[PDB]
């Protein structure tokens, strides 16, 4: 019954993420005490990282509080300067999603007990990160 | 509100190395098992994984999207609770070529399997084929082969292997086997995998009138350094049940036992205790049946357990029959060539005196060959074997290149 | 300014039906009227390190007394503990 089968393989197939990009321009604003990334979910989507991972790496270097708009867009509990945030976000860039054996950005990111890997979807090679 | 029971039916992920057979285990069951690493402690000295889940359904959603591993049921799109189906658990077979005398032991703890097969290399690998034939000689019947990594191959490909796994298939006792395509990477297709265990692989009818017999694979000293003398517990043995039952308080005896050599031959006297506790994972239990890896807390002097020790042994009620031999006949059947090797090169015949390796339960031992009839041996066991039942099925292996390879196997004649 | 400490490895390994369970016989009979006739040893605490291997802690107000009674205790275990099939010896220490 290949059609069962066929059925299934075309099912997981449109399930895969996408075919084979400057990075989009990170948008940034304040109100009051919060410094808000109107497209840190967009972003996100773009560098096939999962939001509460670029949330609690870019929270914990900030040292400040948040969590994602219902509409993904984080609201970091503190007003920061629209800079550092790119700063401490390439920093995020370089250990968590850029290849070590040619820098695509165009990674997935494992996890198993306690060794998270990214892999290059280009390459195909697996920089060990400290999972974090 | 779900019940806390304990495992139904042991499905083990049998296949070659490096095939994703233990990201898909946690694909599944969202737990990442230790078969691949180094443990320097208590309990698993063998590269055996094991993982246990839960399986509902939420009659409110559509297949296989129904299917849910948690009381949740978001996971579809809906609220209306999921009812609880039954609980399983994976044993984690190491699929290495070396390691294979550890895989015919879990085996022998396997209730059905699923033989997953990478999609970017040819088929079929080399344990790939023997793990195969080796479920075949085992007994288990219920079988599906899981097509993995298909996220890293074209269309045109996953479908051309397909057709080879199948015709692979015909004329084998898993002549009509699925082959849910999958990504345990991706965790993509999971779900169709378990409407495929749920589908393929059902808890088979317990006997709870038979001889209460278990299998064991590990031991350990669960006393943490320091305990005082008054919260020691006695040793912890570990494996299943498989077949009847026990429960605390009971009478119980491991075989062959404690060796005792002393002023003429060496001979195994059986070590008799008591069931201490029960426990399958995390939740105590008062009675343990077939299906999940257990815990059987005796009271015997924590030595007797501490390392591993029992490993290879059977627990049994204190009062039974179960022979401890160390000749034994055997009426086995050789295969056709060495199946697991690369070389396709026949099996040559099993000569008198040659030397072989039995596995006969989660034991594993090496005996001289003393008779050669058309179809039945006699050997020479080092270490007694304790057989429960008689004609219990066993695998014959012969070093070949300084490697292990199973050529056949056979029925032990108590 | 009262304790002092006084301990030593010893052997304890059964083959007993009950092995955790003569082993608790044993010392919980073998140290019996120590904390009471040779008197205040202000605590008595047998446990165990790893395997077969165990220790004796005997905190007493004077030092002369302490190894008074933490020899009478051993002393017994292995007397009692070879009258219950308990093999326990000394690793002096
Ligand atoms: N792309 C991809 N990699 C996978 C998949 N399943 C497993 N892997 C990876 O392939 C390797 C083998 O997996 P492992 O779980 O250790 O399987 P084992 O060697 O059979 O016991 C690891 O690098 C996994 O992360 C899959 O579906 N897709
Ligand atoms: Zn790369």
């Amino acid at each position: 019954s290949e059609k069962e089968y066929v059925e299934m393989l075309d099912r997981l197939y449109s399930k895969l993420p996408e075919k084979g990009q400057s990075l989009p321009n990170m948008i940034i604003l304040n109100i009051g005490n919060t410094t808000i990334i109107r497209n840190f979910a967009e972003y996100c989507d773009r560098i096939r990282r999962e939001d509460k991972i670029c949330m609690k790496y870019l929270l914990k270097e900030l040292a400040a509080p948040g969590n994602v708009d219902d509409k993904g867009e984080l609201v970091i509990q503190g007003k920061f300067s629209s800079q550092v945030i790119n700063t401490l976000m390439e920093r995020f860039l370089k250990a968590y999603v850029e290849c070590s054996t040619c820098k695509s950005l165009d990674t997935i990111l494992k996890k198993e007990k306690k060794s998270w890997y990214i892999v290059c979807l280009a390459c195909g090679a697996q920089t060990p990160v400290k999972p974090l | 509100a779900w019940p806390k029971v304990q495992p139904e039916v042991n499905i083990g992920v049998v296949g070659h190395v490096d095939h994703g057979k233990t990201t898909l285990v946690q694909a599944i069951t969202g737990i990442w098992t230790s078969k691949h690493s180094e443990e320097l402690k208590r309990g698993m000295t063998i590269k055996l994984g094991y993982a246990e889940t839960n399986i509902g359904v939420c009659e409110s959603c559509k297949k296989p999207e129904a299917y849910v591993t948690e009381p949740s049921c978001k996971s579809c799109g809906s609220d209306d609770e999921p009812k609880f189906l039954r609980r399983i658990s994976f044993i984690d077979a190491p699929g290495h070529e070396v390691l294979m005398a550890t895989m015919l032991s879990g085996a022998a703890l396997m209730d059905g399997a699923i033989l997953v097969v990478a999609a970017n290399e040819p088929f079929p690998q080399p344990q790939t084929r023997e793990h195969f034939v080796a479920l075949g000689i085992i007994g288990v019947k219920n079988l599906i082969i899981v097509q993995n990594k298909v996220d890293v191959v074209s269309k045109e490909e996953a479908l051309s292997q397909y057709r080879q796994i199948k015709q692979f298939t015909k004329g084998t006792w898993a002549e009509n086997v699925p082959i849910i395509p999958v990504s345990a990477l991706h965790k993509i297709n999971i779900d169709s995998l378990i409407e495929g265990i749920e589908e393929y692989i059902k808890t088979p009818y317990r006997d709870l009138s038979q001889k209460p017999v278990m299998l064991v694979i590990r031991s350990f000293d669960v006393n943490k350094p320091g305990t005082q003398f008054n919260e020691l517990k006695g040793g912890v043995i570990g494996g299943s049940i498989i077949q009847g039952l026990f429960k605390v308080d009971q009478e119980i005896k491991v075989l062959p036992g404690l060796r005792v050599e002393k002023q003429g031959k060496v001979s195994y006297e059986p070590i008799f205790t008591k069931i201490s506790s029960i426990r399958f994972g995390d939740e105590e239990f008062k009675e343990a049946k077939p299906g999940g890896l257990v815990a059987i807390g005796t009271y015997l002097d924590p030595s007797l357990t501490k390392a591993d020790n029992l490993l290879g042994s059977i627990i049994t009620l204190a009062d039974a029959e179960v022979p401890v031999l160390w000749n034994i006949r055997i009426k086995y059947n050789l295969l056709e060539r060495v199946v697991g090797a690369k070389e396709m090169l026949k099996v040559d015949p099993i000569r008198a005196k040659e030397t072989l390796m039995l596995s006969v339960g989660s034991s594993t031992t090496l005996g001289i060959v003393t008779s050669v009839k058309k179809d039945e041996i006699e050997v020479e066991l080092r270490r007694p074997v304790a057989v429960w039942s008689n004609n219990i099925r066993t695998v014959i292996s012969r070093q070949i290149a300084g490697r292990w390879r199973m050529i056949g196997w056979g029925l032990v004649e108590i | 300014m009262r304790k002092v400490k006084m301990s030593g490895l010893i052997t304890v390994r059964t083959n007993e039906p009950l092995g955790v369970e003569k082993i608790k016989e044993v010392i919980s009979k073998a140290l019996e009227n120590i904390e009471q006739d040779y008197e205040s040893l202000l605590n008595i605490k047998i446990y165990t390190i790893g395997a077969p291997r165990y220790r004796v802690d005997v905190v007493g107000t004077n030092p002369k007394e302490a190894s008074e009674a933490l020899n009478q205790i051993i002393s017994n275990l292995i007397k009692i503990g070879k009258e219950e099939n308990v093999d326990i010896s000394v690793v002096k220490k």
